[PDB]
């Protein structure tokens, strides 16, 4: 982005991340970096600390803090200590964390200087408008007894998993898909994300992958016709950029954080066919009736409404039933998949071998 | 051809000489040949 | 053929005609007739024996007038055999003319200059020559003769005192005799030939004969890093007419175009209505236009071999 809307030459640009450590030696230059690798106190590797002493020798005039809400955390701030500025600027799209640290901006990089209304740009041509929904996937009889017994850490995964979700699911890919649509599919729990994935056939990323496979499945979700959709997880969760994605949806959740639903949804607010005549994106939440994560639900887009956003109820996806195919349709399935969810808590003597 | 360029005579030619004869574990798998390379644009 | 090339071809024709023999103009006008032409064609064509194609050859070929390329062929029904074609590399012809023209004009200058100087002197016993200086430092002790060193004889005076005019005369004949040379090697400057190859020359090639032995191609060996020495050198438009009835064909497919599109962007139903009380998901003229047409009839007359393919 640097190099497309300016013309800083390639030559004074470093980027210092796990892949590439090497620094610019020019005079003066740029380096675009991450709080993991200048935040760390402990064990920097020799290749990760000659970079870290360059940062730290020269006194830097800028500094530019992308997703500022997580600056205050216990040890992210410290990077604002040690690197030398005379300038501070911190950028993100929503300011808002569980504890009360937020404050504490206030001390390490300033006030706040401005601030921007989301209909507002939205009206304008300048973010996409998206129609927010909720559905509520009332959970079938079998799952349901054993959310009763379980306890609060396995009830989790026991109403990520009930089969109603999977058809609602697959129903509306294929509806969006059928639209021409590009869809993403966020979940924080890993397993979930897997079984779904690999149910579905489609690509999907988590925290394991390494850089260049999360980039080329990003890259083929991008411009590649026939892969319409994928599976994101937390990483995905924010500071990712796909103009193409217009669709989102979400089958897991972090709780009840505010941000990470304003995060997610801003992967499609920026959508590239924002201006063409009664275009809407799409921002669906499956959640589990009489269960705790209507709890979550209703507490987790607290933030979206103070914005603007409203979200709409929905109870039945008409026009369900005659899918041809739908999953988990028989109770054998159901019953197999339940219990699969259950279950988951001398250098001569050489020769010899 | 140098004989020639210091007698002043243009040479059609050139000396032979001159001529200049010219990562590692993957996360998702079940896309086995699905992914198409479009690393450039 | 470019117009320079014929200008090249011409220079050709013209120093082989006036500077070689007879023989000499029918193997290189064959090869210039045609382009690359082997050796057994060569042969053929001019009906004369190895032993005669020896010298021609040899001699435009030291003179680089006509160059070599040898290369291993494979017949799929014989042994293997080395064949030996010839062509034109223009660049070196026309170099080799250049210096050639060049030092014959040069040595008749310098022979008209050697031949203005004094005389000289020679001995008539051990055909010695010496000049006026060293005759000088040997005439006897009387001033009268100038006498030998190996001999001790008189000397005797040398030739070349009434050439004065003639070595002129050679001179200006050459230049009338070898002006079409300068006039087509000025031409020759003011453009830019392109150095030839067995390849290149293969180009213009015009058959020999119906079933010459040697293969004219050329199918260099594959990743081959040897270096021989002077071996390199420097849409479809389819067009389609619309009648009136396509064009409202035309018009019909271009409101299905856009009624399609209209479509990718409406929204949902489910977004459309407040779904709260549905239940859950889950699980006759043509008489009349004859009697007309006859009836202003009636008026008027009134009035009045398997192999790999692609597809291209
Ligand atoms: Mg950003
Ligand atoms: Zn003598």
């Amino acid at each position: 982005q640097f190099l497309q809307w300016c013309t800083l030459q390639p030559e004074n640009c470093a980027v210092f991340t796990s892949d590439n450590k090497e620094m610019f030696q020019t005079e003066s230059g740029l380096v675009v970096s991450t709080y993991s690798m200048v935040a760390n106190t402990r064990n920097r590797s020799h290749d990760s600390q000659k970079v870290m002493d360059f940062l730290t020798g020269r006194e830097w005039g800028f500094i530019i803090l992308d997703e500022v809400h997580v600056v205050p955390a216990a040890m992210f701030r410290r990077v604002v200590s040690t690197i030398a500025a005379h300038a501070k600027l911190g950028l993100t799209a929503t300011l808002v964390r569980e504890d009360d640290k937020i404050g504490d901006l206030n001390f390490l990089i300033g006030p706040k200087l401005y601030e921007a209304n989301w209909m507002e740009l939205s009206q304008k041509g300048h973010i996409a408008n998206v129609q927010c929904a909720e559905v509520w996937c009332p959970m079938t009889a079998e799952f349901y007894q054993e959310y009763l017994r379980e306890t609060a850490r396995k009830r989790m995964l026991l109403y990520i998993m009930n089969p109603t979700k999977f058809q609602a699911c697959q129903f509306l890919i294929q509806y969006h898909e059928r639209r021409g649509d590009k869809i993403i599919v966020f979940s924080d729990n890993v397993y979930a994300l897997q079984e779904y994935a690999l149910k579905m056939g489609k690509p999907f990323i988590y925290g394991s992958t390494p850089q260049q496979e999360r980039m080329n499945i990003l890259q083929n979700f991008q411009y590649n016709d026939q892969i319409n959709t994928i599976f994101l997880s937390k990483v995905g969760d924010t500071s990712i950029d796909l103009p193409e994605a217009t669709c989102l949806i979400q089958i897991s959740s972090h709780y009840g954080s505010r941000r990470q639903e304003a995060q997610r949804l801003g992967r499609i607010l920026r959508a590239k066919r924002r201006n063409d005549e009664g275009f809407n994106a799409f921002f669906y939440s499956l959640v589990s009736k009489d269960t705790q994560e209507m709890y979550y639900s209703t507490k987790r887009q607290a933030f979206l409404v103070d914005q603007g956003y409203a979200f709409k109820v929905i109870t039945h996806l008409h026009g369900m039933e005659n899918i041809p195919n739908l999953a988990y349709a028989s109770p054998r399935e159901r019953r197999e998949l339940l219990q699969e969810v259950l279950l988951k808590n001398h250098p001569l003597i050489r020769k010899m071998y | 051809p140098r004989k020639l360029q210091d007698l002043g005579l243009k040479p059609a030619s050139v000396d032979p000489a001159t001529i200049k004869r010219q990562k590692g574990k993957i996360t998702n798998t079940h896309m086995t040949g699905i992914l198409k390379d479009y690393s450039h644009r | 053929d470019r117009p320079i090339d014929d200008i090249v071809k011409n220079l050709l024709k013209f120093v082989v005609r006036g500077f070689y023999g007879g023989s000499f103009v029918l193997v290189l006008d064959a090869i210039l007739f045609h382009s690359v032409l082997a050796e057994d064609d060569l042969k053929q064509l001019l009906s004369i024996n190895k032993t005669e194609l020896g010298p021609l050859i040899a001699r435009l070929r030291s003179d680089r007038l006509i160059s070599i390329h040898k290369q291993r062929e494979y017949p799929p029904n014989s042994k293997s055999v080395e064949r030996v074609y010839y062509y034109v590399k223009y660049p070196h012809a026309i170099d080799a003319i250049k210096w050639k023209v060049h030092q014959v004009v040069q040595r008749l200058k310098d022979d008209l200059d050697k031949n203005s100087e004094p005389n000289g002197y020679m001995c008539p016993i051990c055909l010695t020559k010496y000049t006026q200086l060293e005759a000088v430092q040997l005439l006897n002790f009387d001033r009268t003769e100038f006498l030998c060193s190996l001999c001790d004889e008189p000397l005797v005076e040398d030739d070349s005192g009434k050439k004065n005019k003639e070595k002129q005369d050679k001179l200006n004949r050459l230049m009338d005799q070898i002006q079409p040379i300068i006039d087509s090697l000025k031409k020759i400057d003011d453009s830019r030939i392109e150095e030839n190859t067995f390849e290149i020359a293969l180009a213009r090639l015009i058959p020999p004969q119906n079933q010459s032995h040697a293969a004219y191609t050329y199918n260099p060996k594959k990743g081959s890093t040897m270096f021989r020495p002077g071996d390199s050198a420097p849409a479809t438009l389819h067009i389609n007419i619309t009648t009136a009835s396509d064009e409202v064909a035309q018009r019909e497919l271009q409101e299905r175009q856009a009624e399609e599109k209209r479509k990718q962007n409406a929204v949902p139903e489910w977004h459309k209505q407040s779904t709260i009380g549905k239940t859950a998901l889950g699980r006759e003229e043509r008489e009349n236009e004859k009697t007309l047409n006859d009836y202003y009839a009636a008026l008027a007359k009134k009035q009045a071999l398997e192999d790999e393919f692609e597809d291209v």
